[PDB]
């Protein structure tokens, strides 16, 4: 019946994201960036992006996203 | 190399490429007699004017229809799988080549020993020594010794290519950050022909293959030359 | 809010020969307009788009 | 199948003019683009 | 006519369609070569209008016309769970590249999963708080539907906007991750995996979430009834469907692939 | 709409000349199309 | 907690049409399978049509997969051109 | 040795990680035996199969990525 | 009223004439791509003189004959006239998405003559493998249109399958099970389940090869780790199911004709024959690494392959003898669309044979990449689908238009078509067997002689392609109105006249239990 799902949504479900909620909160804290390596598998450029100057992914993060060249 | 004319399958310079000549004439047989009985019956239905037009009982020629043709593709995988298998025992090479494809040539790689490598280009129509065959000849042939086991290990440098050998019944793709094995084996001396075997762009008719097959004293007074 | 459906079931079963796409009133007529201006004039765009590409 | 006689039969002499103007169509374009190839 | 099913008036929407579609492609082609947004735009824009018009025009032949007989929601049933099966092949597809790349990586890698280089997300900060999201969202939209055939107007409406904030949630939450993610689409084969395996799941989600949305309003407009409401069932399995596609990206990607 | 042999299909065989033109253009464009890319592309 | 409209208050056009005959135990829409009579001279299958001619399929004997189409037309009862069971048409 | 023998490990028509494999093998050893002084003649077989197997453009990729740093292999 | 009644379609007979259109303007194009094709293969050394537009030939050459010819014809335009029809169906289950799986085309085939235009083309062979599709071998945008032609292609069919499997089980007379369906409308049930789960992977290879070229995603560059061979799985999981695909409506519309004019009011084993495409749509799937034996996969896969490759024989010859014992014991009429029909039993058992060879992995290692692959799929393919297309199009003519043709003419196209395709494709098995490989622009001097005669045959069909343009505008010109049609108790599709009315099956037929 509708009064038992009402019933799992509230006194189950919602409080399983609340739950994740507070352990995604406790971890949320910036991690420290690796060392730069110009690894020839990653930072892939076989053709320009059609945005910017054609060498940012779509969601660049400066701080986290090294260029080919390495951090900006 | 091919002849004018031809209505088969090159002649065999390897064991391997006998057994598919004698496999090849088994299934021909198979498809000669099935496209024929088709055929034949085909004009049967079509020359009475006898008539059976009520329903008809299918139940018993259906089992005919299934079980005899099941038998007939069992005579001819068994004979397909043993070459299949044999084509794949493990053997003792005393040779390793690299070809690597490239647009539009190959090049081979013999580092048993020596770094020896070299690039092998199709001589232009041009260019043609008389009596030497258009599209087919290079400038550097793949020089081995007969009557051994070679390995050959195929890639490529940029796109797919594909190294091939007719009558040696040799085909092996090239594909980049990929290293295919093949085994090669000549019953015989001469010059054996292939061509590229997979669309790599214009030139894809352009970048032939050519073994020049010599006894072993001789490919090793060669090896030796290179030095 | 209240149920309006009947008078929605009233305007769209009116028997004035309109097509469900344009049953709405004045307002259909104008988006189906510009639909179909957009949609062909943009067609047209892509035929001249063509046209300057197929040459150096 | 049966038939209706034709409403607007087709005489020989049209059958030949349509077949004539049917062949032409595929024939002379093609024609003229392989004729001038050398010319591209 | 003396069968029940339905004889649409000629409409515009496929021919408008078609042309979105060719605008949209042609679109694209000429935002990754010739340096230009506009035949993208009017394309996007058109095939907006065309599903507008077109989902309107099935909301005035069923809920305003009467023209939704039993046997017209059968067929549309089916045409639904068929549609669910082609997205289900074409993730397949996606799955077959992930499973390909990380059960044999190649010396480019350093022949391990995940490639030496790449620093995965943990699987169980934000990727489980969005498993968790998604799973809750699936309890609700079936609270929602039991309420709407119980004849409860506002608890089908409280359930089907629980429903819709969680898809939300999910979608912010995804967007903060890639945001945050310290690999990019163009880190080999294991960014290429997962930002269009992952990418195409988020669009699955807004596609999802904006019909639930359809379907609030639709809802507020007293369009549903307690036995007749085909566009809520259809929303509440394509939302099924984008949960168990998660819950698969979550185990195959997140989880055995760090 | 019009019912019967010759009214439905979006075009007219109410005069056979006039349609062996409308034929001819039909498939003769179709026929003619890559001819003519080859020809584009050997004059680049 | 009310609020939501059933089909009784709510459905039209052809749903509630369909909705109002099948309460009634009637089938003017085609929606079930006709339940064949003996078949006999005595005892025609009584096809129903809005006008003089209906097609009529017949599925012989149970489990055919051939099914015998023909034109019924108002006036005598006609036999199936396979098995010869009866059909009148009734407008 | 005349050329690198049958290696169970890798009995298939794919042969990229004989090759792989026996160039890591070398690379490791030789950094074994340097890493006491010790003697690379013990890593000799790896350096036969490998130099047998690997095209040249392969392990002159990996040497320049081995001496760039970005080498992706454990060594 | 004309754009109302031809761009606004909700009619499925409108929707299937306009895709027969399509379809017979897409075959002349392809048709035209042929026989530039053998014009360069007539003679040894260039004639086009650029090779790569050569490959940009081969390419566009199968895209146009598989995707705007075969299946617009079959599924569109067969399916759309006949499936309604056969089952007394008012119309499709989505009368509106059906017009939108046909607008769809035009553009589709727009993209491909587009890519054809800009660059150098697509010179890729229809498989688009990479790299030599990637962004290096082939920069600019030619791949990506052919890529956004497939989406758009995809998108139609899939939509169309989805409209035509709705219909099938849904919309029946209620005492009509799914064993009284004709096996025309079963094998249109059947390529539409193959279309639905084909396709998406499709979609999903080629989407990934679009990122490659487009976005720096490496699925198919080594150097990200990725993998050629991984495009080559996801294609041919795709191909092999549309290689059925191509064929299954021609099975259903075969086994029409050979009943048809043969006077039976049935086909043989009925149940076997469903059972037959059944097994066949379902064997279609586990099959795919068969055009993939040179690619150096494990000697356990490829006996695997082999063996499962094979097992499609067994409900096929199901098939063939059903079809000939249907012929058994008729009273036969020797009418051109039996001559189609004939020619179509022989012409796809050899190359259903000639398939069965290739099915090997050992000899496909030597006939792989030749032309003896080339031989085969246009014995089973070219020949099947054209002879099932012909001779669906000669029988049903009457149906779709109200006209009959002229049989004396028609009989003559056939006996042309007869010696041009055999001429044609014949001494292909010679070339491939002595190794000239398939994809290539010029070739040794040897192979000169069945080039030559192979050549010469392309101009045969051509005179044959002519030949039915015109005698389609004789039966348009004499306006010969059909009066009766014989079988209509075994054929509901004639039963509403010629043409039958816009609305058909308004009153719906009566069918007891
Ligand atoms: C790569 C691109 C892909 C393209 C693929 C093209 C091939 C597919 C075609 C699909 C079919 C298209 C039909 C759509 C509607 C037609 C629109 C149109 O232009 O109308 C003019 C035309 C009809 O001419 P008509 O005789 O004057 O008709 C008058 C009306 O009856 C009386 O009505 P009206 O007076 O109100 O209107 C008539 C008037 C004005 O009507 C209107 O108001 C309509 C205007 C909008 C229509 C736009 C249509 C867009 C279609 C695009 C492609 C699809 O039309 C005209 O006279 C001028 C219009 C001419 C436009 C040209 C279009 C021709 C087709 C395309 C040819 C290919 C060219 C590409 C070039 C390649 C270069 C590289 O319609 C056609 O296109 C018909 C096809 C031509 C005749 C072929 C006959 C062959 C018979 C063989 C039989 C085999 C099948 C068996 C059938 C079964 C029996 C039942
Ligand atoms: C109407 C349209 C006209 C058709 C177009 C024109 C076709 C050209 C005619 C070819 C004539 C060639 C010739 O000069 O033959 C002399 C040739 C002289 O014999 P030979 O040089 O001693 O050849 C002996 C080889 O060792 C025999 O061994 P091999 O390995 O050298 O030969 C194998 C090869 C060559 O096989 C042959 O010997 C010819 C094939 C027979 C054709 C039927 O056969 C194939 O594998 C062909 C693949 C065909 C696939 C399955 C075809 C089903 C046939 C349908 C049967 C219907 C019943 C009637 O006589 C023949 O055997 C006939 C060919
Ligand atoms: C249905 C598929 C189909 C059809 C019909 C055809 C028809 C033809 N094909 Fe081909 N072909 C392919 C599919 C097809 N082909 C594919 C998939 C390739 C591989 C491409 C690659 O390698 O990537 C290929 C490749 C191929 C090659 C190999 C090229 C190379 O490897 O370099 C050759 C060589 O001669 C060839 C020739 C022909 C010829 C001469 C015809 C015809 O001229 C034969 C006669 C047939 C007709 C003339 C058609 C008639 C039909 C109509 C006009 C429709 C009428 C409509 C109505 C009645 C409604 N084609
Ligand atoms: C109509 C389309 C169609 C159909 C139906 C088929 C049917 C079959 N095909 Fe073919 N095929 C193609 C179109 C088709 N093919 C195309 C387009 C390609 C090339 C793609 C490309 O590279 O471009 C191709 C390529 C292709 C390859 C890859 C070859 C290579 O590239 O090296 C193989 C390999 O096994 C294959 C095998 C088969 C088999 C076993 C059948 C079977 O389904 C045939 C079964 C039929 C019979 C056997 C005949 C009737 C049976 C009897 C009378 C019973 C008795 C028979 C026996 C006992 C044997 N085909
Ligand atoms: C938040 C959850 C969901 C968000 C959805 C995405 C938002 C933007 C775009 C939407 C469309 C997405 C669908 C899938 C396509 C490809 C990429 C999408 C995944 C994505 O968003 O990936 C981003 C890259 O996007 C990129 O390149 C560019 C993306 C834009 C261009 C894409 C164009 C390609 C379109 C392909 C069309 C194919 C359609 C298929 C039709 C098939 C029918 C049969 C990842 O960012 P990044 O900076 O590399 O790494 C993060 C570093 N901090
Ligand atoms: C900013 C936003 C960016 C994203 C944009 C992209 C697109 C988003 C679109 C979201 C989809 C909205 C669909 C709305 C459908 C409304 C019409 C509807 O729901 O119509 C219903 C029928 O269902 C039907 O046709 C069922 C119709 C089913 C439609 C299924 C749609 C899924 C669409 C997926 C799109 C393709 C994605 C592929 C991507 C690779 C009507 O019947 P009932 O509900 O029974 O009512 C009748 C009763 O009132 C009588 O008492
Ligand atoms: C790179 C970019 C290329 C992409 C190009 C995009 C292609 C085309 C542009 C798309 C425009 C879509 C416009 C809306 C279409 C709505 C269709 C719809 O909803 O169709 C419904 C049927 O399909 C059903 O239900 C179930 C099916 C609903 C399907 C909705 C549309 C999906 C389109 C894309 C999906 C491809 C699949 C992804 C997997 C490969 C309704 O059928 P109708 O005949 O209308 O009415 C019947 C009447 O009885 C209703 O009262
Ligand atoms: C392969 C081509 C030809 C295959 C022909 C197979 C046809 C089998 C016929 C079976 O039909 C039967 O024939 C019998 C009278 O003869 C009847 O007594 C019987 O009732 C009927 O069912
Ligand atoms: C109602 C129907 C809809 C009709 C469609 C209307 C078409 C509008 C025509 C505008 O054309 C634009 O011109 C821009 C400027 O000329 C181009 O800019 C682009 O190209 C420039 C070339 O100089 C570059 O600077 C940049 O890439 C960029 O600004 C752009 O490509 C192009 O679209
Ligand atoms: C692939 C299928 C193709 C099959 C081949 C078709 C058969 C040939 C058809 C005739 O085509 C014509 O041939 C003429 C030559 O006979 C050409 O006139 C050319 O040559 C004439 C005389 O040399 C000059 O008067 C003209 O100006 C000149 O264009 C003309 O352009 C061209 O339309
Ligand atoms: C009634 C209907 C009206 C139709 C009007 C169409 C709407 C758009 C018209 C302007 O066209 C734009 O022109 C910009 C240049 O002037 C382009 O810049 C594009 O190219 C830039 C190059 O600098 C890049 O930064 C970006 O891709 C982008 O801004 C942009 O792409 C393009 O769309
Ligand atoms: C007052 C109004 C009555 C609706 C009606 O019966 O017409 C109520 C009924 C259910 C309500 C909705 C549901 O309670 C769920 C949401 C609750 C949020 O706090 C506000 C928005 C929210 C989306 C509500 C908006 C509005 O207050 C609604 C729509
Ligand atoms: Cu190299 Cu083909
Ligand atoms: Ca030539
Ligand atoms: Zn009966």
């Amino acid at each position: 019946g509708a009064r038992t799902w009402r019933f799992l949504t509230f006194g189950l479900a919602l409080p399983s994201v609340a739950l994740c909620t507070l352990n995604s909160w406790l971890h949320s804290g910036h991690r420290e960036r690796p060392a730069f390596i110009p690894y020839h598998h990653l930072r892939i450029r076989t053709k320009p992006f059609s945005w910017g100057d054609g060498n940012h992914t779509f969601f660049h993060n400066p701080r986290v996203n090294p260029l080919p060249t390495g951090y900006e | 190399m091919a002849y004018p004319m031809q209505l088969g399958f090159q002649d065999a310079t390897s064991p391997i490429m006998e057994e598919l000549l004698h496999f090849h004439d088994h299934t021909l047989m198979i498809v000669f007699l099935i496209s024929s009985l088709v055929l034949y019956i085909i004009s049967l239905m079509l020359t009475t004017k006898l008539t059976h037009t009520s329903t008809m009982d299918a139940q018993e020629v259906e089992t005919i229809w299934t079980i005899l043709p099941a038998i007939i593709l069992i005579l001819i995988a068994l004979p397909s799988l043993r070459i299949l298998y044999m084509m794949d025992e493990i053997n003792n090479p005393s040779l390793t080549v690299k070809t690597m494809g490239h647009q539009w040539y190959w090049s081979y790689e013999y580092t048993d020993y020596e770094d020896l490598s070299f690039d092998s280009y199709m001589i232009p129509t041009s260019e043609l020594k008389p009596g030497e065959l258009r599209l087919l000849e290079v400038d550097n042939r793949v020089v081995l010794p007969m009557e051994m086991t070679i390995r050959m290990l195929v890639s490529s440098e940029d796109v797919l290519h594909s190294w091939a050998v007719p009558s040696l019944g040799l085909k092996t793709d090239a594909i980049p950050g990929r290293l295919n094995q093949t085994t090669l084996m000549s019953s015989r001396p001469g010059l054996y022909y292939g061509q590229c075997s997979e669309i790599c762009g214009s030139n894809h008719s352009f970048m032939p293959i050519v073994l020049e097959l010599v006894p072993l004293k001789y490919f090793e007074k060669w090896s030796a030359s290179m030095l | 809010f209240e149920n309006r459906v009947a008078e929605k079931q009233k305007l769209f079963q009116e028997d004035n020969g309109l097509p469900v796409h344009l049953k709405g009133g004045a307002t259909d007529n104008i988006l189906y307009r510009v639909t179909m201006t957009l949609c062909l004039g943009g067609t047209l765009y892509s035929l001249y788009c063509l046209g300057w590409a197929s040459f150096p | 199948i049966t038939a209706k006689p034709a409403k607007t039969p087709t005489s020989p002499k049209e059958q030949a003019i349509g077949l004539s103007v049917t062949f032409l169509s595929f024939l002379l374009p093609a024609g003229w683009v392989l004729y001038h190839l050398d010319n591209y | 006519q003396t069968h029940a099913y339905h004889m649409v008036n000629p409409s515009p929407w496929p021919l408008t369609g078609a042309l979105s579609a060719l605008l949209m492609t042609s679109g694209l082609t000429m935002w990754f070569h010739f340096n230009s947004m506009t035949l993208l735009m009017i394309g996007l824009t058109t095939n907006m209008l065309t599903m507008y018009q077109w989902w309107r025009d099935v909301i005035r032949e069923s809920t305003f016309q009467g023209h939704h007989t039993p046997a017209v929601q059968k067929g549309l049933r089916y045409g639904m769970i068929l549609f669910i099966i082609s997205e289900v092949l074409f993730f397949t597809g996606f799955f077959w590249a992930f499973y390909h790349s990380s059960l044999a990586p190649t010396p480019e890698l350093g022949g391990c999963w995940p490639p030496t280089g790449i620093h995965p997300l943990n699987p169980l900060e934000v990727p489980l708080l969005n498993t968790s999201v998604l799973l809750a969202s699936g309890v609700s939209i079936t609270w929602a539907h039991h309420s709407l055939m119980e004849g409860d107007r506002k608890h089908m409406l409280q359930a089907l906007f629980i429903t819709i904030t969680l898809g939300v949630y999910f979608t912010l939450l995804q967007a903060s991750e890639y945001y945050e993610a310290p690999f990019t689409i163009s880190d080999g084969v294991y960014g290429s995996t997962f930002f269009v395996a992952t990418g195409f799941h988020g669009l699955h989600v807004i596609i999802g979430s904006t019909f639930l949305i359809v379907c609030f309003f639709r809802q507020l407009k007293f369009h549903f009834t307690s036995n007749h409401h085909f566009g809520f069932e259809a929303a509440a399995w394509y939302w099924h469907f984008v949960d168990v596609v998660w819950l698969f990206l979550y185990v195959s990607i997140y989880w055995w692939g760090s | 709409y019009e019912e019967g042999p010759g009214k439905n299909i979006p075009f007219s065989v109410e005069n056979k000349w006039r349609l062996l033109a409308m034929m001819t253009l039909f498939f003769g464009s179709g026929f003619a199309a890559p001819f003519f890319i080859v020809r584009h592309q050997l004059l680049k | 907690g009310g609020g939501v409209p059933t089909d009784e208050e709510q459905a039209t056009g052809l749903e509630r049409e369909v909705m109002l005959a099948a309460r009634k135990g009637q089938d003017p829409y085609n929606i079930l399978a006709p339940k064949a009579t003996s078949g006999t001279k005595e005892d025609p299958n009584l096809v129903p049509s809005i006008t003089n001619k209906r097609i009529v399929g017949c599925i012989c004997e149970e489990d055919n997969s051939t099914v015998i189409w023909f034109w019924l037309h108002k006036g005598e009862a006609q036999r199936c051109p396979s098995c010869g069971t009866h059909y009148k048409l009734v407008p | 040795y005349q050329t690198a023998p049958f290696d169970s490990r890798f009995p298939n028509q794919n042969q990229t990680r004989n090759c792989w494999q026996n160039y890591l093998d070398f690379h490791r050893c030789e950094k074994a035996m340097t890493a006491k002084g010790g003697d690379v003649s013990v890593c000799e077989w790896y350096r036969r199969v490998y130099k047998s197997l690997c095209p040249i453009s392969w392990v002159s990729t990996w040497d320049d990525r081995r001496a760039e740093g970005t080498f992706p292999g454990k060594i | 009223m004309f754009i109302n009644r031809w761009l606004f379609s909700t009619n499925h007979k409108d929707i299937g004439t306009l895709y027969l259109l399509f379809g017979a303007w897409a075959g002349m194009v392809g048709t035209a791509l042929s026989l530039l094709i053998r014009a360069e293969l007539g003679q040894p050394g260039t004639l086009l003189g650029d090779d790569q537009i050569y490959n940009v030939v081969v390419t566009a050459h199968a895209f146009v004959m598989i995707f705007f010819m075969v299946m617009p014809i079959m599924i569109g335009g067969f399916g759309n006239w006949l499936v309604p029809l056969m089952i007394g169906a008012p119309d499709m289950a989505f009368p509106r998405m059906n017009n939108m799986s046909f607008w769809l085309l035009p553009p589709s085939f727009l993209l491909l003559l587009a890519s054809s235009m800009v660059e150098a083309g697509a010179g890729t062979g229809w498989t688009v493998y990479p790299p030599l599709a990637g962004n290096l071998a082939h920069a600019g945008a030619s791949v990506d249109l052919t890529i956004f032609s497939l989406h758009l292609a995809g998108v139609s069919s899939i939509l169309g399958a989805i409209n035509f499997i709705t219909t099938i089980i849904n919309m029946k007379p209620p005492a009509m099970s799914q064993y009284q369906t004709p096996l025309f409308v079963w094998s249109v049930m059947i390529t539409a389940v193959l279309l639905l789960l084909s396709l998406p992977v499709l979609a999903a290879g080629i989407t990934m090869l679009l990122t490659d070229r487009n976005l720096n995603t490496t699925f198919f560059d080594p150097a990200g780790g990725g993998d050629p061979i991984l495009y080559q799985h996801l294609f041919w999981f795709f191909g092999h199911p549309e290689v059925y695909i191509l064929i299954l409506p021609g099975f259903g519309m075969i086994s029409h004709i050979v009943t048809y004019y043969s006077g039976k009011k049935e086909p043989f084993g009925y149940m076997g024959m469903v059972w037959a495409m059944m097994s066949i749509g379902f064997l279609g799937f586990i099959v795919w690494a068969h055009h993939m034996f040179t690619v150096g996969m494990d000697v356990d896969t490829r006996a695997y392959f082999t063996s499962a490759t094979m097992i499609i024989a067994i409900p096929t010859g199901v098939k063939v003898f059903s079809w000939l014992a249907t012929l058994h014991g008729g009273n036969i009429k020797w009418s051109p669309a039996m001559m189609w029909a004939l020619g179509f039993i022989f012409l796809f058992t050899v190359g259903g044979l000639t398939g069965i060879v290739l099915a090997n992995s050992s000899l496909d290692i030597v006939l792989h990449d030749t032309y003896y692959v080339v031989a085969h799929f246009h014995y089973v393919l070219s020949m099947g689908a054209v002879f099932a297309i012909m001779g669906g199009f000669v029988h049903w003519f009457p149906l779709f238009s109200g006209y009959t043709l002229n049989d004396t003419w028609a009989k003559i196209h056939f006996a042309i078509m007869f010696v041009g395709v055999n001429m044609t494709f014949f001494p292909q098995h010679f070339l491939g067997l002595s190794g000239m490989p398939r994809r290539y622009s010029d070739y040794p001097d040897a192979y000169t002689m069945w080039n030559t005669i192979s050549s010469m045959g392309s101009f045969i069909s051509l005179t044959a392609v002519m030949l039915m343009v015109f005698i389609i505008w004789e039966a348009f010109a004499s306006k010969r109105e059909v009066l009766t049609v014989d079988l209509t108790t075994t054929n509901l599709e004639w039963l509403n006249g010629c043409p039958p009315p816009y609305h058909t099956f308004e009153e719906p037929t009566y069918v007891n239990l």
